[PDB]
RNA sequence: UAAAUUAAUAAAUAAUUAUUAAACUAAUUUUAUAUUAAUAUUAUGAAAAAUUUUUUUUUUUUUUAAUUUUU
């Protein structure tokens, strides 16, 4: 989400209020994060973390009246797969030629 | 000078020679 | 330059036949004599030397440490609001109503 | 338009310049027995008047060794000046106890702030205002003096002014006020004039002070009624 | 970047300082960049750089009413050259130029309450001409040596250009040695000037 | 609008014979002259009454060889302040003074030297150690300063001067406060 | 253009009680920010301040009796920075070089 | 208790009626309506009006 | 949305691209949005420097308010305050 | 005179006001400010 | 008692030089920058020299004494048009300040200039060099 | 020279880009007690973050520069309007109140960031490094916050461009202001 | 000395003290326009602006109307009495800049509004300030009770 | 305190004064500055030539105050 705040300035503002937001009153944030993600019309299908994230802090904050989420639940739902093959094994690569170039 | 219409207030007199 | 005594009159003024006396009878005379007077910031080093002494009083936030034996300031033993009973005349005008000097 | 200012602009009236009297007992009432119940000849005070608030700027200003100085000068010329017990002799020292004390001189500090309170009750009707300074004064030498048990002398203090401070009169006429403005939308901060009791009424500005160097006091020695006992007296 | 064809700087033959006639001269190259004013190139007073012209031209001489005589460009001709246009540079403005006066004149006027300084002038010609010049060079013409210029109307007087011989320049200009500047002197208000 | 005809009718008694007997005739006549009263007074009664009194002030001072355009300009060199309307006063009450005057600015007596700006006394560059008990070496010249000007104004006996005869015992007045 | 041994007159006058210095330097501030030419008994002026007339109070009272070796890479840059000089008085200045201000060294 | 003489503000009784000329207009009721506008023609003489009903 | 273009005018009289929809209430709600001027139909922001539009009325109403003498001079012609008064008024009539 | 020639630094006086005016304790290096800080501030008699 | 104070600190100059000396008389000249007019102080150049301002009801021995005292000794108290004056001398001080303050930031930084003048002076006078 | 300090997480975490004399040195991470002041720590991490809107100045922390640098006892900064130190505000609209002086806000530590106030009780923008164990600001002066990373350059200004007086030889400045965490 | 005065230097600018010496009614409004930001209305004031470029083209456009001084700054420090190991940038950090008529604003509306919210910042710091004592009164009383239960 | 003006398919405001209300920021003295909206108000009258003196209509009372020389 970091990134996100820091790629595009539509994301930088919801997430600082949702970074620094109260125990009380997060999963608002989020919701007012994925309100204007959703009305200036974003992938809202390939963008289902932000809901997954909603439905992370209600089940804190009343567990009983909403169903339980984990973190975990939250990162399954992620555009992964830029990271975990093409840009983690691309990191230790690199690593790999300043190791023929100090050799 | 003054409302020209004509001045009459009283002028004071030059200098007496030293 | 620090070293010297450092009045000068401009080349115009000097220029021009406004010449006036000394030694007092000049308007010029507090001013002319206390700038003819030897310098005693001689250098931007003894600069410094004298500066190392005067101290900020009301600058806002953590005030000085004192000298280790004068009591404990005013300020903190009499409250902000508060000022000392100043004496009203017409020769000693103290400032009235200090709690406007806030912004 | 506007006003530049630039140049000498006299001063304009206005209902917060009246000479708002000073703040006494009532006419039987001695200090000493209200504590209890809970021409001249010239002298240049114009100029020794300058020669104080030197002192005011002085001990405000940490030189509180030099300002110990230009109050003995000005607390010489004033036991002159005036007679014995004067309701302005005993004021001058209320300056000279607390030069003493912001100089270590604490022994000297409660052996002239107490003078002045015999000055005081043994007066007709003293100024209210410095029996609030001198009381506080009598508190602040037994704190630099490290006594707690001499400490339960600023909750007496305040006792005076619940007593005998008439706080009606400090905002009597600045009340209504915000109803001389006539305009809404330009030169309305006029609507709004407020004066401050803090920088108004003096005696409630000490009697604020007494009740936070004494909450001070209780909160230090890990006092619980105490500093309640204080709370809710300066909020009342 | 120098602009592409809003400037070209061309080398010249002649006749610069546009006047009516402008041709005023006897033999040497100074121009204005022919951009669009490559209207030069056409039928001569310019030609375009290349590595033979770079050493020398065919600049205008009158005497022979063409582009006879020859001529370097070393270092000294080139000296010469802004050195003797210069000159009559400044020729050619204030002799063709005219100079108005906001000035200040009280009652119905006919004449200035604050006549003209020869340092005043000075001004001008620098203002408005961007012409630098030694205030001293004007001499006021020999009937208002004695009072300012003072008048209001169109009045002149005598600026005096000294270098006439060490820049060999006679026969191409009516005088040699000073250049009547010609003013015209208003009545503007309060508002209008100072002094 | 409003003629102020409540006042300006008890003023119809001291006006010529029709004006103090019709009111609407008196009222034209009382507010034209109470109109040009204060159109006089505060416009016109000021540059004549002041030209009354530099004629007095001068006729004053030919009874002296000098006039009023060389005593304006040494009134001034001298640094005398006397306004023009009490140089009209001496000259008509006091003649000896005024003519005492017209002496002095006569006389080649050097004026008082323009008053002098604010002199940064020496002790306000001297290096203070780092000493808790004695005073600011400043303060303690500034100070006598002060009590010496403060016995030099009037001959006030302070108690028979009973207060420390000498300065430096003056300055000691918070050691007689202490035990 | 200054003989470098006119510079060397400087080597037995500075040393004197006034240790001012006797050459000024109208350099562009990188040129005098790359090169080590400035240390000894040389002063940093920028043209625009001489002429212009901020340099006054630092400048010799005795007009006739005064030098100045002003230094520069130009050429016209330099007479640019004289000829202010006697725009307010000064003689025995004559814009000495760039190179042999840079070898007296001592 | 005041006169709101248009173009001049709010106005004392028995104050000055020599600037209220278009005051004893509209008191009056009279409406001139800005008619004095001939040359430019207004929207009113050029909407086709739809829907004989409206 | 970037213009680069001679861009348009607004959506006055329209004709409705459909993709897929219950749709069968476009162009009687392409035309009930479009006469008070308005969003339902997405606005199309165009001219991203309108700035320059906001800078005229500020220069073509602060020199033609300067046509009637912008005037920080004073109330003008004071010449009889600068003693000392409160100006009264001068009623127009012009 | 017409137009009078003074040292105009004459027409503002600073000798009643120097700065250990509006800084009481400067010449002590204390440099302490106490100015008033508008007529409208104006307490009372 | 009366009182003269002509100054803040007092600290006059006294003017009797001594028991023989010269007296050294303050020049009379007005300071005319061109000297041919030849002038002479006018008694309101004197006023002005001597310490008042204008009109000498203003910035002076005239104003900053009291106009009276109690007999006993006791000042009066101060009054609108005095306090009035005493925050306008200090703001003839801030104005002097605050202006002192931001030169000293303009030449702290060098951003105050080295050409001397405007763009449009320069343009207009021919005496201001070239740069 | 380290210096020891608290260490707590789910705090708000500012980070400061100061530079003195012109000289890039670093960032400076402070980890404020969210723990303890909820109030004065989201008037500061707002100034350093720079989302609230002008009110009555620009609130941000970029550009203000350090004014008060008593070597060896307080580096203070803040500042929002009249970039001397003359004025205090704070992005509520108006100077605050104190919170708490109880735990971890009374103590002023070596390693701690204080919110300096120009009346006992009306806290505002200014803050302030207290390099030194300042035994009297306890309870004075509300602690709110620690210096996480960059002491060093905090120990860089406070000798670079210091005076026992306190004004800056050289002007050391937020060249940029931002929320780390 | 016959040389160049070296060492380490300074640079003391100059400070204008200007008077208006005739009527600016007389003129048109772009140059009384350019004695307003002089601070300067009427024949007879004076003001002490300092000599940065800004403030020479105002003069520049008025020098028909003021008369102008050159105050250095260290005839400054010495007109009025300062010791000379004081600067001014430093000495005019006391003054707060909510001085007499504190800023020019640019209606007098906005000058309105803006000594409004000054006299609101009182009211406030009166009522933040009786509300502590309402907040601390709490927090003990708040805990007499959790007190009692340990 | 004189300013406004286009008859008629998709182009930001008529202007004045008036009443009533509204908001300070890339945009410097630590200067200065009457901007915005809603409503009320559209008749104060030039024809040719030439051309690309001045600030005053309006003062609370006492003082104070710098623009004078004849043919």
């Amino acid at each position: 989400l970091q990134t996100l705040a820091e790629c595009s300035p539509l994301h930088h503002q919801p997430y600082l209020s949702y970074a620094n937001a109260e125990e009380s009153t997060v999963a608002g944030a989020v919701a007012e994060w994925l309100r204007v993600c959703e009305r200036a019309k974003l992938p809202r299908e390939t963008r289902e973390l932000l809901r997954k994230l909603h439905c992370y802090h209600l089940s804190q904050c009343h567990p009983s009246d909403a169903t339980t989420i984990s973190m975990e639940d939250v990162w399954k739902a992620c555009p992964i797969m830029h990271r975990a093959e093409q840009s983690a094994a691309a990191f230790v690569w690199n690593a790999m030629a300043s190791q023929r170039l100090l050799s | 000078v003054y409302s020209s219409k004509k001045d009459r207030t009283f002028k004071v007199m030059p200098v007496p020679p030293p | 330059t620090f070293a010297q005594p450092a009045a000068f009159v401009s080349p115009r003024v000097s220029e021009s036949a406004a010449h006036e006396p000394d030694t007092q009878q000049s308007s010029r005379y507090g001013v002319d004599r206390q700038l003819r007077g030897p310098r005693r910031a001689v250098s931007p080093e003894r600069l410094q030397e004298l500066r190392e002494q005067l101290q900020f009083v009301g600058s806002i936030g953590p005030k000085v440490p004192p000298a280790a034996g004068a009591g404990t300031a005013y300020q903190d033993e009499y409250g902000t609001r508060l000022r000392p009973r100043y004496p009203q005349s017409w020769d000693t005008v103290p400032p009235h109503q200090p709690s406007r000097s806030e912004i | 338009i506007t006003r530049l200012y630039t140049s000498y602009f006299k001063g304009e009236l206005f209902p917060n310049q009246l000479a708002r009297p000073l703040e006494r007992l009532p006419r039987g009432v001695s200090l000493a027995a209200a504590r209890k119940g809970q021409r001249r000849p010239y002298v240049p005070l114009g100029e020794v008047a300058k020669l104080e608030l030197q002192g005011d700027y002085l001990t405000e200003g940490g030189l509180h060794q030099e300002a110990l100085e230009y109050y003995g000068v000005v607390a010489k010329a004033y036991e002159l000046a005036y007679p014995k017990d004067h309701p302005q002799v005993a004021g001058i020292r209320l300056k000279l106890a607390g030069a003493f004390r912001r100089t270590g001189r604490l022994t000297s500090s409660k052996a002239n702030c107490e003078a002045v309170l015999q000055m005081l009750d043994s007066a007709v009707q003293p100024p209210l205002e410095l029996i609030v300074e001198a009381l506080f004064e009598l508190g602040l030498t037994s704190e630099a003096m490290s006594d707690a048990a001499a400490g339960t002398v600023f909750e007496e203090a305040v006792a005076l002014v619940d007593m005998f401070h008439n706080s009606g009169q400090s905002h009597k006429m600045l009340r209504l006020l915000p109803r001389l403005g006539r305009r809404f939308n330009l030169n309305f901060e006029e609507k709004f004039v407020y004066f401050s009791p803090f920088d108004y009424d003096r005696v409630f500005a000490l009697a604020d002070q007494c009740l936070e160097r004494a909450e001070v006091f209780y909160q230090a020695r890990n006092d619980r009624a105490g500093v309640m006992r204080v709370l809710q007296q300066r909020k009342e | 970047m120098a602009p592409e064809l809003q400037l070209e700087y061309i080398p010249i033959i002649f006749t610069r300082t546009i006047l009516g006639p402008q041709g005023g001269f006897a033999g040497e190259e100074r121009l204005i960049k022919r951009e669009v004013a490559q209207k030069y190139m056409s039928e001569g007073n310019a030609v375009t750089p290349s590595a033979e012209f770079h050493q020398g031209v065919w600049c205008y001489n009158p005497d022979s009413e063409q582009y006879d005589r020859f001529v370097e460009r070393n270092a000294e001709f080139l000296d010469f050259a802004a050195r003797k246009r210069q000159w009559l540079d400044v020729y050619w403005r204030v002799n063709t130029g005219y100079l108005l006066f906001g000035r200040q004149s009280w009652g119905q006027g006919w004449l200035l309450n604050c006549p003209l300084r020869k340092k005043d002038i000075a001004q001008k010609l620098w203002e408005q001409y961007k012409v630098r010049v030694d205030p001293r060079l004007i001499e006021f013409r020999e009937k208002d040596r004695r009072t300012g210029i003072q008048d209001l109307g169109h009045n002149w007087c005598w600026l005096y250009l000294p270098g006439a011989e060490e820049l060999a320049i006679d026969r191409e200009v009516y005088d040699n040695k000073r250049v009547k500047v010609r003013m015209h002197i208003r009545k503007m208000s309060s508002y209008g000037a100072l002094y | 609008y409003y003629r102020a005809t409540a006042e300006l009718d008890r003023l119809r008694g001291m006006l010529r014979g029709r004006a103090r007997l019709e009111r609407k005739v008196g009222l034209k006549r009382i507010t034209f002259l109470m109109r040009t009263q204060t159109r006089y007074r505060v416009e016109q009664k000021a540059h004549w009454e002041r030209a009354i009194v530099r004629k007095n002030v001068d006729s004053a001072a030919h009874e002296h060889g000098s006039g009023w355009q060389h005593l304006r300009n040494d009134l001034a060199r001298q640094n005398l302040m006397l306004l023009p309307r009490t140089q009209q006063q001496l000259a008509q009450y006091e003649p000896l003074a005024f003519r005492a005057v017209m002496e002095l600015c006569a006389s080649r007596v050097a004026p008082p030297p323009p008053p002098m700006t604010a002199q940064v006394p020496e002790e306000a560059y001297a290096t203070r150690p780092e000493d808790p008990k004695v005073a600011h070496p400043a303060a303690r010249r500034q100070l006598e300063e002060c009590v010496e000007r403060m016995l030099c104004t009037g001959r006030s006996d302070v108690l028979q001067r009973e207060g420390p005869r000498t300065t430096q015992a003056w300055m000691d007045a918070w050691k007689e406060y202490d035990l | 253009t200054v003989t470098s041994a006119d510079m060397k007159k400087a080597l037995l006058s500075i040393d004197s009680t006034s240790s001012g210095a006797l050459v000024i330097d109208v350099r562009s501030e990188p040129e005098r920010r790359l090169r080590p030419l400035l240390s000894p008994a040389i002063v940093a002026l920028h043209p625009h301040d001489i002429l212009s007339g901020a340099a006054c109070p630092i400048l010799p009272s005795n007009k006739e009796r005064a030098e100045m070796f002003v230094v520069a890479s130009e050429a016209q840059r330099a007479v640019n920075a004289c000829t202010a000089l006697r725009r307010w008085g000064f003689s025995r200045v004559t814009a000495v070089s760039v190179d042999a201000v840079s070898e007296a060294i001592a | 208790s005041g006169h709101n003489v248009i173009k001049m503000g709010w106005m004392k009784i028995g104050g000055s009626w020599k600037y209220s000329r278009s005051y004893n207009d509209a008191r009056r009721g009279f409406a001139k309506g800005q008619w004095q506008e001939r040359k430019m023609t207004p929207r009113f003489m050029l909407a086709p009006r739809v829907s004989a009903g409206g | 949305a970037a213009a680069a273009a001679a861009a348009a005018a607004a959506a006055a009289a329209a004709a409705a691209a459909a993709a897929a929809a219950a749709a069968a209430a476009a162009a009687a709600a392409a035309a009930a949005a479009a006469a008070a001027a308005a969003a339902a139909a997405a606005a199309a922001a165009a001219a991203a420097a309108a700035a320059a539009a906001a800078a005229a009325a500020a220069a073509a109403a602060a020199a033609a308010a300067a046509a009637a003498a912008a005037a920080a001079a004073a109330a003008a012609a004071a010449a009889a305050a600068a003693a000392a008064a409160a100006a009264a008024a001068a009623a127009a009539a012009a | 005179r017409y137009r009078l020639f003074h040292p105009v630094h004459q027409t503002v006086p600073f000798h009643f006001n120097p700065v250990q005016s509006i800084f009481p304790l400067i010449y002590e290096n204390n440099l302490l400010a106490k100015p008033r800080l508008s007529w409208k501030d104006y307490e009372g008699r | 008692y009366s009182e003269y104070r002509s100054s803040y600190t007092g600290a006059r100059s006294a003017p009797w030089a001594a028991p023989e000396a010269a007296p050294a008389y303050p020049s009379a000249r007005s300071p005319f920058p061109l000297e041919r007019p030849r002038f002479r102080k006018t008694h309101i150049e004197w006023m002005l020299h001597h310490g008042h301002g204008d009109r000498y009801g203003k910035y002076g021995p005239s104003r900053e004494i009291a106009d009276f005292e109690y007999a006993d000794g006791t000042p009066s108290s101060i009054s609108g048009k005095r306090f009035a004056l005493k925050h306008h001398q200090d703001h003839l001080l801030v104005q002097l300040i605050r202006s002192a303050a931001i030169v000293e930031r303009f030449e702290e930084e060098e951003l105050l200039p080295r050409i001397p003048g405007t763009p449009e002076q320069r343009s207009w006078d021919p005496e201001i060099p070239l740069f | 020279l380290y210096m020891p300090y608290t260490p707590v997480a789910t705090n708000p975490v500012v980070y400061f880009d100061i530079t003195a004399e012109g000289d890039a040195l670093g960032r400076v991470s402070v980890e404020l007690f969210r723990d303890v002041v909820p109030r004065t720590s989201e008037n500061f991490r707002s100034l350093c973050t720079g989302e609230r809107g002008y009110g009555q100045c620009l609130l941000y922390y970029k550009g203000t520069p350090f004014h008060r640098i008593i070597p060896g006892f307080v580096m203070q900064g803040g500042d929002i309007l009249t970039k001397d130190g003359r004025s205090n505000v704070s992005v509520f609209g108006y100077p605050f109140p104190d919170e708490s002086f109880e735990g971890k806000a009374g103590k002023h530590l070596p390693g701690t960031v204080g919110m300096a106030h120009s009346g006992p009780n009306q806290n505002g923008s200014q803050f302030f490094f207290n390099l030194g164990r300042n035994e009297q600001l306890d309870r004075k002066f509300v602690v709110v916050g620690q210096v996480l990373g960059g002491w060093e350059i905090v120990n860089q200004v406070v000798k670079l461009c210091g005076s026992r007086c306190g004004t800056p030889v050289s002007r050391a400045w937020i060249s940029d202001c931002g929320q780390s965490g | 000395t016959t040389t160049i005065a070296a060492g380490p230097y300074r640079r003391v600018g100059n400070v204008f003290i200007v008077t208006c010496i005739d009527h600016p009614f007389k003129f048109s409004w772009e140059v009384n326009r350019m004695l307003r930001e002089l601070r300067l209305e009427f024949m007879g004031q004076t003001t002490v602006v300092p000599d940065i470029p800004p403030v020479r083209k105002r003069i520049w456009r008025v020098r028909h109307v003021v008369r102008v001084d050159q105050l250095d700054l260290d005839e400054a420090k010495a007109l009025i009495g300062i010791p000379e190991h004081i600067s001014f940038r430093d000495l005019a950090g006391q003054i707060p800049p909510t001085f007499g008529r504190g800023g020019s604003v640019a209606n007098p509306h906005m000058r309105s509004k803006m000594n409004f919210m000054r006299l609101r910042r009182m009211r406030l710091r009166d009522v933040m300030h009786r509300d502590q004592l309402e907040k601390r009164l709490l927090e003990e009383r708040h805990h007499a009770l959790q007190q009692q239960q340990q």
